[PDB]
């Protein structure tokens, strides 16, 4: 259903950018 | 109480022309529909004719039709059945019947047997 | 108040029983169609049924059927005719072929008119059988009798185009069954409204389809008033 | 035929001169008389109760002498007595005929009986000898729909029939006693004097007639209404009674003075009564209407005290309690009230 | 026919019956209709509303 | 995974530990002062001449390039090349470097969602107030609601739990902290509770349409039997293929809180219960259409063709055939701009079809302004 893909969707989104930033931290400090 | 009086029947000749009044009494006339009944001799009884609350609404039995015209007066509370073409198979008495209840677009039982809210009648007789 | 608590416990549980009943006795008379046959005695009723009231139960498709004729009652029915509101239908059974014999069918025209607007009956549906067809065949092929006499609107009727005469039937019959029909289906359509609805039927007395034209009939009815709670319709 | 038409002309003279007498006993009237009478005010009754369990319209309901128990009766072919005090169901009886207009509660209690289309008015004895209920008497004179049946007392009912007649019981021999003729349309309903030696009927021919019960001779004849009447009550004086007609309209009559006292009507009302009933007092007037509602009515004036307005059907009975507390509403939607 | 000279025949018995009974003023009945309505005002639930503690409905 | 590549980040910490506790330089006094840095691991290479290092595996694509070497000089005194006018380590990572959509999506089903919960409540209150609108057709519409408004909640509190599951201190606890909201149980039961909720208003609008399809052409029955019957089948039958899908979610692809379906054939698990119901729905609303023009047949041509479109448009929201248009468009196969039409057409149109169906089914019912104009007429009176 609808709601399932939507949400699987933003995870995936969501847990990619949290790894690009995370790796972003790692530049930092 | 609930009182009709039929007039103007009587003798008349084949093709001739008659006219009864129903003079009523006893109820508000203007709220009730009206109905002419008949009963040829030996022999049941017949809806003629009727007509609405306002005069608006006119039907007839389908063997009068073109010949009997029906009217009312809500000021002198008077029914009327004017004729014009008659024939000897409207040989009968003629009864002037009211619908039983007012502000109703149904009507039952005006060709009962014995039905009241109608009239003693008055006879019409068309022979030669 | 022993004794007060007492009784009240048997009343509780008498009451509960009767509900008990009461709850079987709801689903067997929602599972029941209630028919009033109402016609005149030389219509035929009678032989299509084979104290001021008879019943017959009869079951279509496995669906019970409660038909209801009017036994031992007075001539007056404007007050006795209102305990029929609630019925599925009102089986019409009138005369075609006694258009002339008493102008038999105009009485009965004037008694579906009343019927038709009446206060009570007006979401009650019409099951009409225009019965004695095999007579009124007879009747207008022989020609000694003519239907413009009593009723001169026979004379510009034309046949409906919708008409579907079964095969080896006179025009003339046909014509003459069509505009009887169209009587009562004008009285209908006047006041219709959606409200409750009227289904015409040539019918003869011994008709072997007459339950069936009647379960069909009554199908219609039930899925016209649930669609009508949905608004579909 | 002369002999018919010089017997009618006889007939109009005799109500010319009873017009003319009653006319002359018309002194004053009712509404007169009563303008320096307070107003009762307005009357606020809430439903207090509402039994269900019918599963069609309800024709017929009978209070109980005790104003505690009540029988209905439903098209469903059920009689339930209820105790209105607790709304349990006392006894549920299943009807050999489903199309019951009418059911009457005897004053010991220990009887209820019904009637309808099966032209038959059926004896049942609650106080059961083994535990069940079961018909005890089946009264098959009538040809005409039972309209409505009192209890004079055990072994005595009067029933009113759609065959113009009222006719009076031997529950033991179950044989007519006294048949109660003069009516020409169908008898609607009848009201016992409090006394049980008169009793009212109204018809269809909108008139109302006073009978007696030991000689089966009609006693005076009221006229008025202009249609049918569908409701009779005696005042509880039992000197004059009520009528519900389908003109719209609810009368009060007076015995002694054999003539209309006033009329209760209003020009929003357009639609019939299907009952009335009178208050322990006889102050208030209740009517039942078509038009869902049910209308409290000052008796001594002419003005509506109040509305009883819970039901989503037709009125089709009412019954106010020996006692006087509450009445209680039947109705199409198959639903019994209670009012206080 | 001969059923309908009876039935008239009864009508016009039954109206000289009704025809000789004693009528009082309406004045009067009014009266009495008053009197019953006024000396039992007291006794009646539905013109007066008892309280709560002696109704068995509320 | 954020999970994965923080172990295997720590993992290359301790290796680059470990290899600075075996300093291949045993302390020459004029090597480069290694350092552990954050992101790269950096030994001590010849002064006076620039190093270059590969660049770390731990990184999601670099892993997998090998090619780009981060590059950093260190001059003969064992400093390196300031950076940002600062005493910082020199750093080359262009080597190995490497939305608005969903948020239009989630505006809109979110105001959806909002109103059809706040006529929903509405309608509830209007349907269970007034008792002579009590029937089993008013109970399995009161149902229908429950099961919208349960979805629409659902729907807020997996949002905010995705939200939650994101915050900036949510994933400041993952590299360091190791328990966040992720490794809660509870999130797991939230987007449990949201796959049940669109389970369960799913096969409530079966329930819905068979209901119907029995009214029509389907004699009679024990109401009071079916009725459980169809409880039963609008709540527990969901359960039937939620909970399997809980059980093999738990011991396999227990990661992300349940939210992301990694593996279509655990996925299928839901998926076909809910298209089996949408598909048999949609054979109901065919005939029960079917059944409507044979009606208005018996009974003028233009007028019939309004009133077919005006019962066909207010049957959709009640049996929810909006959804076949995209429902055999897999998720495995919808991809580019066709995915983002089909998920903003479902959402879009679920999210007011429970608007929709309160609207429809009780503000403009007849019976419903019949019982209100009663009400009103009592007040008077």
């Amino acid at each position: 259903h609808g709601e399932x893909t939507f949400t699987s969707d933003l995870s995936k989104q969501m847990e990619e950018e949290a790894v690009r930033l995370f790796i972003e931290w790692l530049k930092n400090g | 109480q609930v009182q009709l009086q039929e007039s103007g029947g009587g003798l008349v000749q084949p093709g001739g022309s008659l006219r009864l009044s129903c003079a009523a009494s006893g109820f508000t006339f203007s709220n009730y529909k009206m109905n002419w009944v008949r009963q040829a001799p030996g022999k049941g009884l017949e809806w003629v004719s009727d007509i609405s609350q306002s005069g608006a609404s006119i039907s007839y039995t389908g063997s009068v039709k073109g010949r009997f015209t029906i009217s009312r007066d809500n000021a002198k509370n008077t029914l009327y059945l004017q004729m014009n073409s008659l024939k000897p198979e409207d040989t009968a008495v003629y009864y002037c019947a009211r619908c039983p209840a007012p502000f109703t677009r149904d009507c039952f039982d005006v060709t009962s047997t014995t039905y009241a809210y109608r009239g003693q009648g008055t006879q019409v007789t068309v022979s030669s | 108040t022993e004794d007060q608590r007492n009784e009240e416990k048997a009343q509780r549980e008498a009451n509960k029983k009767i509900e008990k009943q009461l709850q079987k006795d709801k689903q067997v008379y929602r599972a029941t169609h209630r028919l009033l046959l109402l016609g005149a005695g030389e219509s035929g009723k009678n032989t299509i049924v084979k104290s001021g009231i008879f019943e017959t139960k009869f079951q279509v498709d496995k669906v019970n059927f409660h038909m209801f004729d009017v036994g031992a009652q007075r001539d007056e029915r404007r007050k006795w005719i209102q305990c029929f509101n609630d019925v599925t239908a009102i089986i019409f059974v009138v005369a075609s072929s006694s258009y002339n014999m008493t102008n038999r069918l105009q009485a009965a025209l004037k008694l579906f008119d009343s019927i038709w607007n009446n206060k009570w009956l007006r979401d009650t549906s019409v099951i009409l059988f225009l019965n004695k067809q095999d007579l009124l065949a007879e009747k207008v092929l022989a020609g000694k009798s003519k239907i413009e006499d009593y009723f001169p609107e026979f004379a510009r009727y034309t046949t409906p185009e919708d008409a579907t005469p079964e095969p080896g039937e006179d025009p003339r019959v046909t014509r003459a069954k069509y505009f009887i029909r169209d009587e009562f289906l004008r009285i209908s359509t006047a006041s219709g409204d959606g409200r409750h609805y009227c289904y015409p039927h040539f019918t003869c007395s011994v008709d072997t389809e007459n339950i069936r034209r009647v379960f069909n009939d009554c199908r219609d009815i039930i899925q016209r008033m649930h669609l009508r709670q949905y608004e579909l319709l | 035929q002369s002999e018919l038409d010089q017997l009618r002309q006889e007939a109009e003279q005799l109500k010319n001169q009873i017009r003319d007498a009653r006319k002359a006993c018309a002194d004053a009237t009712l509404s007169q008389i009563t303008n320096n009478i307070d107003p009762v005010g307005r009357i606020q009754m809430r439903t207090r109760r509402t039994l269900r369990g019918h599963l069609a319209k309800i024709y017929a309901m009978h209070w109980g002498t005790d104003s505690r128990l009540l029988v209905s009766a439903s098209q469903d072919g059920k009689l339930i007595i209820w105790d209105s005090y607790t709304t349990n169901k006392v006894h549920a009886i299943p009807l050999r005929s489903s199309w019951v207009m009418t059911c009457a509660y005897a004053p010991s209690g220990n009887y209820v009986a019904c009637g309808g289309l099966d032209n038959i008015c059926s004896i049942y004895n609650l106080k059961t000898r083994e535990g069940n209920v079961r018909v005890s008497r089946e009264l098959a004179g009538h040809t005409g729909y039972l309209s409505c049946c009192r209890f004079l007392d055990d072994n005595q009912i009067v029933t009113s029939s759609g065959d113009t007649t009222c006719a009076l019981w031997d529950i033991e021999t179950g044989q007519q006693t006294t048949t109660f003729t003069g009516h020409t349309g169908d008898v609607m309903s009848l009201s016992l004097a409090p006394d049980t030696r008169l009793f009212v009927s109204g018809a269809c021919d909108a008139s109302a007639k006073l009978w007696d019960v030991r000689e089966g001779m009609c006693r005076q004849t009221f006229t008025g209404h202009e249609s049918d009447i569908n409701a009779i009550c005696f005042f509880p004086n039992g000197n004059a009674f009520a009528t519900g007609s389908d003109d719209a309209t609810c009368r009060l009559f007076d015995l002694r003075a054999d003539q209309e006292l006033m009329t209760y009507s209003h020009d929003n009302i357009i639609c019939g009564i299907t009952s009335v009933s009178f208050s322990k007092s006889g102050r208030l007037l209740l009517a039942g209407y078509d038009d869902f509602n049910c209308n409290v009515w000052d008796a001594l004036k002419a003005d509506r005290a109040g509305v009883l307005a819970g039901h989503d059907n037709r009125v089709s009975c009412l019954g106010v309690t020996d006692d006087g507390m509450a009445v209680a509403t039947g109705s199409w939607d198959s639903f019994l009230k209670i009012w206080n | 026919n001969t059923a309908s000279i009876a039935q008239a025949r009864k009508l016009v018995e039954q109206l000289k019956m009704e025809a000789n009974i004693d009528r009082i003023k309406v004045s009067k009945a009014a009266a009495d209709l008053m009197a019953y309505c006024e000396a039992h005002a007291k006794e009646d639930p539905l013109l007066t509303p008892v309280p709560a503690s002696e109704n068995p409905f509320r | 995974s954020l999970w994965e590549t923080v172990q295997k980040w720590r993992e290359y910490r301790r290796q680059c530990q470990r290899s600075l506790t075996e300093d291949p330089p045993p302390a020459t006094d004029l090597f480069c002062n290694r350092t552990f840095d954050e992101y790269a691991c950096w030994p001590d290479g010849e002064p006076g001449s620039f190093v270059n290092v590969s660049c770390p595996w731990y990184l999601p694509w670099a892993s997998s390039v090998p090619q780009g070497h981060v590059y950093r000089f260190c001059t003969a005194e064992g400093l390196w090349l300031q950076k940002d006018n600062s005493s910082l380590p020199w750093r080359d990572l262009s080597e190995c470097e490497e939305e608005e959509q969903l948020l239009f999506l989630y505006i809109i089903y979110t105001v959806g969602y909002a109103l059809s919960f706040s006529a929903l409540v509405i309608a509830s209150a209007i349907l269970l107030g007034f008792r002579h609108l009590h029937c089993t057709r008013n109970y399995i519409h009161l149902n229908l609601f429950a099961s919208f408004i349960l979805r629409a909640l659902s729907v807020f509190i997996k949002d905010a739990a995705l939200k939650w599951m994101y915050s900036t201190a949510a994933q400041q606890h993952q590299w360091d902290g190791l328990l966040s909201y992720q490794d809660s149980l509870s999130c797991r039961l939230v987007f449990l509770l949201m796959q049940y909720c669109v389970a369960a208003n799913y096969y409530w609008l079966l329930v819905e349409g068979v209901y119907l399809y029995t009214l029509l052409a389907f004699s009679v029955f024990s109401e009071q039997w079916i009725f459980r019957l169809y409880v039963s089948i609008g709540w527990g039958v969901p359960l039937l293929f939620v909970v399997p899908w809980g059980i093999v979610k738990y011991l396999y692809e227990d990661e992300g809180c349940w939210t992301r379906n990694s593996n279509m054939n655990y996925w299928l698990i839901i998926r076909l219960p809910i298209l089996f119901a949408i598909g048999v729905n949609f054979l109901i609303f065919v005939r029960v259409i079917c059944i409507v023009v044979s009606k208005l047949k018996a009974n003028c041509k233009t007028d019939i063709k309004c009133r077919l479109a005006k019962s066909t448009l207010t049957l959709i929201p009640l049996l929810g055939t909006h959804e076949v248009i995209f429902a055999f468009v897999m998720d495995e196969h919808a991809r580019g701009t066709l995915r983002f039409i089909k998920l903003f057409t479902e959402l879009s149109f679920t999210s007011f079809q429970g608007l929709m169906v309160a609207i429809l089914y009780c503000f403009v019912n007849n019976e419903v302004q019949l019982e209100f104009r009663k009400s009103w007429e009592r007040w008077r009176l």
